[PDB]
RNA sequence: CGCUUCUCGGCCUUUUGGCUAAGAUCAAGUGUAGUAUCUGUUCAUCAGUUUAAUAUCUGA
RNA sequence: GUGCUCGCUUCGGCAGCACAUAUACUAAAAUUGGAACGAUACAGAGAAGAUUAGCAUGGCCCCUGCGCAAGGAUGACACGCAAAUUCGUGAAGCG
RNA sequence: AAGGUAUGUAUCAAGCUUACAAGUUAUGUAUUUACUGACCU
């Protein structure tokens, strides 16, 4: 009677939690313990059943399609996985952890333009900063020379970020990128702050522009000097100015 | 379905009441991750009617000025109906138009 | 190496749900002879008294 | 089948006219699933002491009732999920 | 008429249903609380 009392228990924990969702139809807590206790049962076609009737009572939940993604993502049913993550993305956009995990499971597989695809349909709800550079990381972590200068461009339109544009001088710091590297800067200096400057941008430019040689690097901090606030600086950098203009350079007598 | 006959007047007040107090909760909360423990503005609304009726102050430290006032008003709410139908059928069972027990029995003790 | 966010677990209010007029009311033991147990309470050297031995009195 | 017309020649034989398709087919069943009640034996009885009026809410539970009354033990059935606080793991990003 | 003699389960037929689909010991006391004797009109 050893079958008996297998199925006794089994339906036993199943009129359980039946009653119990039948009771409660809007607390999940009871589908996701029942629909994992069938993935206890290790071979099912019913725990995605009581999933995909599960989000019929409240799919505005994001811990039952991560819940029941990762399960179908911790079994080897990857095109399930997949087939379910595109319709949780469709469904809730603004939700950013089903991208991330759908990125990244698709990172654990090939990195074929299926991946990409779903970073750029990441990328075309426009999202924070959190995710923007981390698809650009992405693209660095696949050495991307004209992808990541693809992505990037349409990045800076919609952050405009101070953060952002010494970080849009970034072929600098990688590719040295020279006479478009200086278009990156050109682009850096027109825009918003034109007297103002948000007394940053020039800092780093100048840290670039001394990296590099006396080229033309007395113009921006000494001779453009218009475009002061208020004081050109605060006390903190202005001696820093002048040592960090003596020694690095030719040295004339 | 069914109407609200005399014997479940007071019994679908609090219902409606509570419906109301609990999706005004549930749209006057900003984006924090749990609502209200699943249940706990209710109890500070029954609490705050039981310290109405018993004329303690209900001062409870520590709570949000949105909720606490919402509080208030629906306790006040709620108070003009309990005292505006204390005065009506204490006029009834004045002259006599009911003889209801249940009636002559509340209304001595809401009065 | 450090910092912020996310997810899984080790977990420290969960009582049976809500509302009425706190829903409403209620709730008797003796006398006698003896014990046990808490709480309160306090605990300078002879001589004979006394005691199984010990511990009051008096003595300088 | 019928009735009518000699209508064509025997009352008889023939010709024409008028009339135009019923039935949950059964008296059965090899029949059929059998739930309600009653019997049998169990379980037994809302609200943090005891005796208790109730009125509700939920739906894959119904009964009585003409019910958009009302009553069926408040008609029954309704239970441990703590969450955020400490800590482990892992991820994403940055310095 | 209801409001009172509960309801909830487990086996056993007629009622009703189609007649079909079909191949730390201790004292002295104020002092409760427990306990004893088949104690007692
Ligand atoms: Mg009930
Ligand atoms: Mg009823």
């Amino acid at each position: 009677t050893d079958e008996e009392e297998l199925n006794d228990y089994k339906l036993r924990k199943r009129k359980t939690f039946e009653d119990n969702i039948r009771k409660n139809r809007t607390v999940i807590s009871n589908w996701i313990k029942y629909a994992q206790w069938e993935e206890s049962l290790k071979e099912i076609q019913r725990a995605r059943s009581i999933y995909e009737r599960a989000l019929d009572v409240d799919y505005r939940n994001i811990t039952l399609w991560l819940k029941y993604a990762e399960m179908e993502m911790k079994n080897r049913q990857v095109n399930h996985a997949r087939n379910i993550w595109d319709r949780a993305i469709t469904t809730l956009p603004r939700v950013n952890q089903f991208w991330y995990k759908y990125t990244y499971m698709e990172e654990m597989l090939g990195n074929v333009a299926g991946a990409r695809q779903v970073f750029e349909r990441w990328m075309e709800w426009q999202p924070e900063e959190q995710a923007w550079h981390s698809y650009i990381n992405f693209e660095l972590r696949y050495k991307e020379v004209d992808r990541a200068r693809t992505i990037y461009e349409r990045f800076v339109l919609v952050h405009p970020d101070v953060k952002n544009w010494i970080k849009y001088a970034r072929f600098e710091e990688k590719h040295a990128y020279f006479a478009h590297a200086r278009k990156v800067y050109e682009r850096a200096v027109e825009f918003f702050g034109d007297e103002h400057m948000d007394e940053h941008l020039y800092v780093a430019f100048a840290k670039f522009e001394e990296n590099q040689k006396e080229f033309e690097r007395v113009r921006v901090i000494y001779k453009y000097a218009l475009d002061r606030i208020s004081k050109q600086d605060a006390q903190e950098l202005f001696k820093n100015y002048t040592i960090f203009e003596k020694k690095f350079g030719d040295r004339r007598g | 379905a069914k109407t609200v006959t005399k014997q479940r007047v007071e019994s679908h007040f609090d219902l409606e009441l509570r419906a109301a107090v609990m999706h005004d909760i549930l749209d006057m909360m900003p984006e924090g991750i749990k609502q209200n423990k699943a249940r706990t503005i209710l109890q500070h609304l029954s609490e705050a009617w039981r310290c109405w009726k018993a004329n303690i102050p209900w001062k409870v430290p520590g709570l949000p000025t949105p909720i606490e006032n919402m509080i208030l008003r629906y306790v006040k709410a709620k108070a003009d109906w309990w005292t505006n139908t204390a005065h009506y059928n204490r006029e009834r069972i004045r002259r006599g138009a009911t003889v209801d027990k249940t009636v002559c029995k509340k209304n001595l003790g809401r009065l």
